[PDB]
DNA sequence: AGAGCGGGGAGCCAGCAGGGAGCTG
RNA sequence: GAGGGAACCCACU
DNA sequence: CAGCTCCCTGCTGGCTCCGAGTGGGTTCTGCCGCTCT
């Protein structure tokens, strides 16, 4: 049904902006509270037809921090992906000179896709992410507590005070999912805040691997 | 826990017996054989099973078991230790001969009364005196041997209480009685 | 204190387990030094409120003035902290106890 | 409701449903030898999910000489009208679901089995 | 747990299974002592001498207005529909014995031998005994579908009535 | 509920496996359909799964060399129509399945059309329901229709999700599954809705539905919390699972210890069992190791 | 005594009476003595001959 | 020390009974108590 | 010592006269089974019938079995109420039941006025025969005493049937102690040899052998288990 | 020549056989 | 002023 | 564009674990026959 894809693609749009702010990208107010009727009114409705299109939704964001870098967030209109239009993607990538982007799937890709992301992930980041991972923010469940990137100093500091070396910290996968949220590589150290039941507040840091 | 367990007091365990006598009863009370018989007289005919051996068929099986049964409360070709148990439902007979079987004395009760009568209490409290002993209660009909599968076919009376008419009567049909 | 709580516990459950038992303690100096609760006492609300700063600047648990250790020390008494200074109050130290 | 199998009248054996395009009917043809037969039903394989409510030609009415089974005098049969009556429940796992009486007369020779 | 009476010699069980759903339907196999793959039933019918279907489904099914048991046996009977012979279905059982053999003759004597003295002895274990031993294993099968139909219901191994008590006579 | 709990359960934590002997999940709703019971029936409905088999009465195999002239003839009308092959599934519904689940025949058409790719035809009217399907356009058609028949049966989705087999309605009269808020009084109030207690876990598509709560939808399925939602996620989840199964005696073993446990079943960035299969692949030394477990082998490693 | 399980014809209410018919409190208590003040227990001790057996178990 | 103890059969006379049939049902629940019965 | 010298004085004992109730008593725990038994006839008769409803997430025998076990709970629980109201000052049971020294409420429910309904895996007495639990019942019955309720008191002593049923209900404890006693062990073991080397370190941080952080303080507040106790925040619950 | 020598459950992991995608001449 | 192992069974908390 | 290559998944086989601590007992090693005088 139409009407089921217009509201699959406007939470989808909704929690890749959710993503784009919590990583820090230029995501203004108006497009992180957006909502259905204004994605009916912004997009089509019926995207069959295709007046809602994949390739009309497309996110482009800039880093806050440096507005010369830039994401884009691709939105595939096939079901299954592989090196053709990645290929495609990487060349829009090339030719606008963007560094990251993230490609929506729907159905998943092609093992030589991932095997081939994994490739040119020195020079260009991509970071697969299927539509039913993207429904929800996960990170606004009640069991995933704050997480929090922490710059290359605040290791440092870290790791300065605590006396620490890398290996000697909590771990995180690189394929776990809030780490996929944040879009985290290995060496790099998320601080988690939670509430405790005997402290109040209790920071726990953990290492990507 | 569970696996050791130890016998009840009157709970004899069976020693074994020959098919055989058995087996000659059935073929001459009518039953007919399973090598001269058409397969298509078995849907409505009772299967007979000797020591798990398929036999035959019967059509009567009211007068076959109650004979059977007669034949094994006085002593006959029908030894007191054969099991003989009727699956109604299933319209099966199985005889078992066999050693292994554990089994248990109970009365006997037919409508609703105890064939145990005060002349049997009398010649058993002058036991050296008479020479009646136990062997003469099995050779009397009054009590059966009844193993594990022969008492899932008997309605058994925890005491003759329970055959007394009671103003919820919750059984009329009690086959043996708890001694 | 009270916002901070109720995001920890959404639930209202206010039983906690805290390392001092203030209200017995409370109770202990009331028996100790003779506490006549209908008179009016000599405490001064100054001295409750400076008091309890000067004591959750003693109870550490994280050492250091690092702002990561001092971070680290707000969060690891912060229900006994909140709990201390909703204990002794100037106000339930005036009327109360 | 079910259709049996068709047996072959020539080697003895099972038939099978095919059909034939010539007069565009249905036939049983054995395929061990070359006989063939053709068919008075169309319906060639049937099945039941929700149709087991006939729990009743799965009773026999021997049960009635049953001395565990339980007897009732309130529920008198259509047939012949005795007053005993043996009332038991339907056993199997696609019995399960009910808790239905199922009743067969205790008179000998009547044999006349109901519910409820 | 077939053993016949009177003589000690150790028990021969035969189990006569029906496969899990998740072909076509369920099919009836036969684990045959010294036969160590799973033969299907209407070949060890057709071993025991019975080429015909009349014959083996009147050993199985006894009343034949009865649909259900039909639409059971169907899988088995056209899962095993290419062995039609006595000997056919002699060969198909010895190749899968525990003792192969190069010569089909030998492989006949291997199942005949094997259907003869091992394959249920408690009802015949002498010749001409190919009637008692086929209603018996048609007993089995039945009882089988009496029990996945629902029909029946499944033995418990705790209760007493299938459970015999060797004694210091039966170990002696 | 038949959930698992005492010992095998805490076994079932530890040692982190992959089936739980009743994984669950814990639906909570987002919004009015929350107090609504009817909308959350609607919920229920479209989570729970629903083969055909489940509203299925029953199947047939027909001999109709013309649709045109039906064999059966209780549906010659709506037939004669609509207007191949000649071998026909002729499918009959229960009415009260086909009710209390809320589908609707062209969505039962659709699906089938959907699974199949349309390949095939199926006719629908009724007013005893009937559902005639045949084959468009080397073997008989009899074992094809057969198969189709069987994958239809036992492989199709008319609504719900797959693993998920059946959902529990009920409203909580306890708060520790209730909707606790703070009203404008600053007041603690609990609030009764209703939640769903299923009988599978699918945590990821239940989480995505509408007006399901995608805040406090969790599941006692600890890999699959693992999968969907993280590290510290499978932490937290871990320590209330632990503290149900040590608290429904009302029992009480301080947090330190849970936090501990959990701490240490969850400090590599993976969820570490406590078996030789989680603590013998640690980095500690081989002695430690073969003082566990599997003393030979992890001395031949060493 | 005959203690035979299941039998109507013994009950605690037939021996409390028994026991009450030879002078002894029906219950079984009796008013005993402490031994090393020879003050009175203010509760009735139950006391009676009970067959204890003596087990292996030796220390 | 009186033991409670007592079964029932679960389920689920009303039936009028004139002269001729509550004859006929006492004889139907004694009927071995018969010695001779006249004329009839 | 105090206290075993004063019981010198005093002294304390149990009786056969403890086990005693009130003739008042007994008619209303008999009363209360009674009632209880011509509920569950009710419920069976509901349920033959078709007139029970079945609870959604239950086939209908699981919710009659639930409905019945309901009623013959609180029917346990009723009688031992009264039975245990009716108890004096001088009771012995109640003495040790109330000082919390020796025995459940249950226990003297049990002794003074119904054992109750025996389980076999939590379910009632299972059909080990041919739909019957002993051979001294009708097929099919699914009433109290059929499927394990004792209506006895340990003082009225049980019927034979009560008798194996109970049995059973204590074999399954038996059995459920001496298998959970390895599965628990093993446990055990698993959880020691996954954390044997995990301590507070002299930083205050939790760590295990090869010095990885585990917790940066132990418990989140760094504070010995030993000196904690339960408290109360008195700003959470009250509103604004 | 006798004395003495000889000959069951449960659950996880790893390798191999099936897919489905992509690739090149 | 100290010279067997192993298998099995029973029992104890 | 057909056949080949190359990685996901399904299956079967292999492997390793199964509470702590105590008394006491019997029975077994070892199994018998030889080649030399
Ligand atoms: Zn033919
Ligand atoms: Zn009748």
């Amino acid at each position: 049904d139409d009407e089921e894809e217009t509201y699959r693609l406007w939470k989808i749009r909704k929690t890749i902006m959710q993503l784009c702010h919590d990583r820090g990208y230029l995501v203004t107010q108006d497009e992180l509270d957006q909502t259905l009727e204004e994605f009916k009114a912004q997009f089509g409705d019926k995207p069959s037809e295709g007046r809602p299109r994949r390739t009309d939704l497309t996110v482009l964001v800039a880093h806050n921090d440096d507005p010369t870098d830039q994401m884009f967030v691709f939105f595939p209109e096939e079901p299954k992906v592989g090196i053709k239009t990645i290929k495609v993607y990487c060349q829009r990538m090339q030719e606008e000179n963007i560094t990251r982007a993230l490609i929506v799937v729907q159905q998943g890709m092609t093992p030589s896709a991932k095997q081939s992301l994994v490739d040119m992930a020195p020079k260009y980041i991509l970071e697969q992410f299927l539509q039913q991972e993207l429904l929800i923010n996960i990170t606004e469940h009640e069991l995933v507590p704050e997480h929090v990137v922490m710059t290359k100093e605040e290791v440092t500091e870290l790791l300065a005070r605590y006396k620490l070396r890398e290996n000697q910290l909590p771990r995180i996968q690189a394929g776990d999912p809030v780490a996929r949220y944040f879009g985290i590589k290995r060496g790099q150290v998320v601080k988690i805040i939670r509430p405790s039941e005997t402290a109040g507040r209790y920071i726990t840091y953990r290492l990507v691997q | 826990v569970g696996l050791v367990k130890n016998l009840a007091l009157m709970a004899y365990i069976s020693v074994g017996s020959q098919p055989s006598p058995i087996l000659e009863f059935l073929e001459e009370w009518s039953m007919e054989n399973l090598e001269e018989i058409s397969p298509a007289a078995i849907a409505d005919a009772t299967k007979i099973f000797v020591n798990g051996c398929w036999v035959g068929i019967h059509k009567d099986p009211e007068q076959l078991m109650n004979t059977l049964r007669k034949l094994r409360r006085q002593m006959d070709i029908i030894v007191s230790e054969v099991s003989m148990i009727r699956d109604i439902r299933e319209r099966e007979i199985r005889i078992y001969t066999d050693a292994g079987r554990i089994c248990r004395p109970l009365l006997i009760v037919e409508k609703q009364k105890l064939l145990l009568k005060k002349r049997h209490i009398d010649q058993l409290k002058e036991r050296e005196y008479n020479n009646y002993s136990w062997q003469d209660l099995v050779a009397s009909g009054v009590v059966e041997y009844i193993d594990t599968l022969e008492e899932e076919t008997v309605m058994l009376a925890m005491t003759p209480d329970d055959l007394q008419e009671k103003e919820v009567a919750y059984c009329s049909t009690y086959t043996h009685c708890e001694i | 204190d009270r916002e901070v709580l109720r995001v920890i516990f959404p639930t209202g459950d206010s039983k906690v387990v805290l390392p001092c038992n203030l209200l017995r303690m409370i109770w202990n100096a009331q028996k100790i030094f003779h506490i006549n609760p209908r008179l009016p006492s000599d405490l001064h609300p100054i001295k409750v409120v400076e008091g309890v700063k000067e004591l959750s600047k003693k109870l550490v648990i994280v050492n250091g003035d690092d702002p990561l250790s001092r971070q680290a020390q707000e969060n690891a008494t912060l229900l006994f902290n909140i709990h201390l200074r909703s204990t002794l109050c100037s106000r339930r130290m005036a009327e109360e106890f | 409701g079910f259709v049996g199998i068709r047996f072959c009248q020539e080697c003895n054996n099972m038939l099978y449903p095919k059909e034939d395009k010539e007069n565009r009917i249905l036939l049983y043809a054995c395929r061990n030898c070359d006989y063939q037969q053709e068919a008075d039903n169309s319906c060639i394989y049937v099945n039941k999910i929700t149709h087991e409510v006939d729990e009743l030609t799965q009773i026999i009415a021997d049960v009635s000489q049953d001395p565990t089974l339980p007897r009732t005098e309130d529920h008198p049969c259509q047939k012949c009208g005795h007053k005993e009556a043996v009332f038991f429940q339907s056993h199997s796992a696609r019995a399960e679901d009910a808790m239905r009486l199922y009743y067969v007369c205790t008179a000998p020779h009547c044999g006349h089995r109901w519910t409820e | 747990r077939s053993c016949l009476e009177n003589s000690s010699r150790p028990t021969s069980t035969i189990w006569v299974s029906m496969l899990a759903r998740g072909a076509i339907g369920q099919r009836i196999v036969a684990t045959l002592p010294y036969i160590k793959q799973e033969v299907p039933i209407i070949i060890v019918f057709r071993a025991l001498g019975f080429v015909s279907d009349r014959d083996i489904l009147e050993h199985i099914i006894y009343d034949f207005e009865d649909p259900e048991m039909m639409e059971m046996v169907k899988p088995s009977l056209d899962e095993a529909f290419v062995i039609q012979e006595q000997n056919v279905a002699l060969n198909f059982i010895g190749s899968r014995g525990a003792k192969p053999g190069v010569t089909k003759e030998k492989r006949i004597k291997y199942a005949k031998e094997v259907l003869q003295k091992e394959m249920l002895p408690h009802v015949g274990v002498s010749d001409f005994c190919e009637t008692k031993k086929a209603y018996f294993l048609g007993y089995m099968v039945h009882r089988l579908l009496l029990a996945a139909l629902g029909r029946r219901e499944l033995d418990d191994r705790d209760h007493y009535g299938n459970k015999r008590l060797d004694l210091a006579g039966p170990l002696l | 509920k038949n959930v698992t709990l005492g010992v095998p359960r805490l076994k079932e934590l530890i040692n982190i496996s992959k089936k739980p002997k009743t994984p669950s999940l814990t639906v909570f709703l987002l919004g009015q359909s929350a107090r609504d019971a009817e909308r959350a029936k609607d919920i229920l409905c479209r989570l729970e799964h629903t083969t055909l088999r489940k509203v299925t009465a029953n199947t047939a195999i027909y001999y109709d060399p013309n649709p045109q002239s039906t064999v059966v003839a209780e549906d010659q009308e709506w037939v004669n129509v609509y207007y191949i092959s000649p071998w026909l599934l002729r499918v009959e519904l229960d009415r009260k399945h086909m009710t209390d689940r809320k589908l609707t025949m062209e969505q039962i058409a659709e699906k089938i059309n959907a699974g199949f790719g349309d390949d095939l035809n199926c006719i629908f009217n009724d007013d005893k329901l009937v559902l005639r399907i045949r084959i468009m356009n080397k073997m008989d058609d009899d074992v094809f229709l057969r198969c189709i028949e069987s994958n239809m049966l036992t492989d199709m989705t008319l609504q719900g999700i797959e693993q998920i087999s059946k959902v529990y309605m009920h409203l909580p009269q306890t708060d520790n599954k209730k909707k606790i808020i703070i009203t404008e009084d600053g007041e603690f109030k609990a609030l009764q809705e209703w939640i769903l207690e299923t009988d599978g876990v699918s945590l990821m598509r239940v989480l995505s539905e509408k007006d399901v709560d995608p805040v406090r939808t969790t599941s006692n399925d600890i890999v699959e919390i693992f999968t969907v939602l993280g590290i510290e996620a499978v932490r937290k989840a871990l320590e209330r699972e632990l503290y149900h199964v040590i608290s429904f005696d009302g029992s009480y073993v301080n947090y330190r210890h849970l936090a501990l446990l959990c701490d240490t079943m969850t400090c590599r960035g993976h969820l570490m069992a406590i078996t030789r299969h989680g603590v013998n692949r640690q980095d500690t030394g081989p002695l430690m190791k073969c003082s566990f477990e599997e003393t030979v082998d992890v001395l031949m490693e060493a | 005594g005959d203690a035979t399980p299941f039998n109507d014809a013994v009950n605690v209410q037939k021996i409390s009476n028994l026991l009450s018919d030879y002078g002894y409190h029906l219950r079984g208590n009796e008013v005993l003595y402490n031994g090393f003040t020879g003050r009175k227990i203010t509760s009735q001790i139950f006391i009676g001959p009970t067959y204890y057996q003596r087990l292996k178990h030796m220390v | 020390g009186r033991r409670m103890n007592s079964k029932m059969q679960v389920y689920s006379l009303p039936k009028m009974m004139t002269l001729h049939q509550q004859c006929i049902r006492v004889l139907k629940n004694n009927i071995d108590s018969i010695f001779e019965v006249g004329g009839v | 010592t105090v206290i075993n010298n004063w019981l010198l004085i005093e002294g304390h004992t149990i009786g056969i006269g403890d086990s005693i109730a009130d003739s008042k008593t007994y008619q209303d725990i008999q009363n209360t089974i009674k009632k209880a038994k011509q509920d569950v006839i009710e419920v069976i008769e509901k349920a033959h019938n078709n007139e029970l409803e079945p609870t959604p997430g239950n086939t209908l025998r699981q919710t009659f079995e639930n409905q019945v076990n309901r009623i013959l709970n609180d029917a346990r629980d009723k009688t031992g109420s009264s039975a245990q109201k009716s108890l004096s000052e001088y009771n012995n049971f109640k003495s040790m039941v109330v000082s919390g020294a020796k025995g459940s409420k249950i226990n003297i429910s049990q002794v003074i006025a119904v054992v109750g309904q025996q389980n076999v895996e939590g379910k009632r007495i299972p059909f080990g025969f041919k739909h019957r639990t002993l051979p001294h019942f009708i097929k099919d019955d699914y009433g109290p005493e059929s499927r394990g309720f004792v209506e006895n008191s340990y003082l009225a002593g049980l019927t034979p049937t009560e008798f194996f049923f109970h049995a059973m209900g204590g074999r399954e404890g038996l059995i459920d102690t001496a298998v959970k006693t390895a599965e628990t062990g093993y446990i055990q073991r698993r959880l020691i040899k996954s954390m044997e080397s995990v301590m507070v370190k002299y930083d205050a941080t939790v760590r295990n052998s090869i010095n990885q952080v585990v917790q940066l303080r132990y418990g989140e507040d760094g504070l010995a288990g030993e000196s904690v106790e339960f408290q109360n925040l008195a700003t959470l619950k009250p509103s604004n």
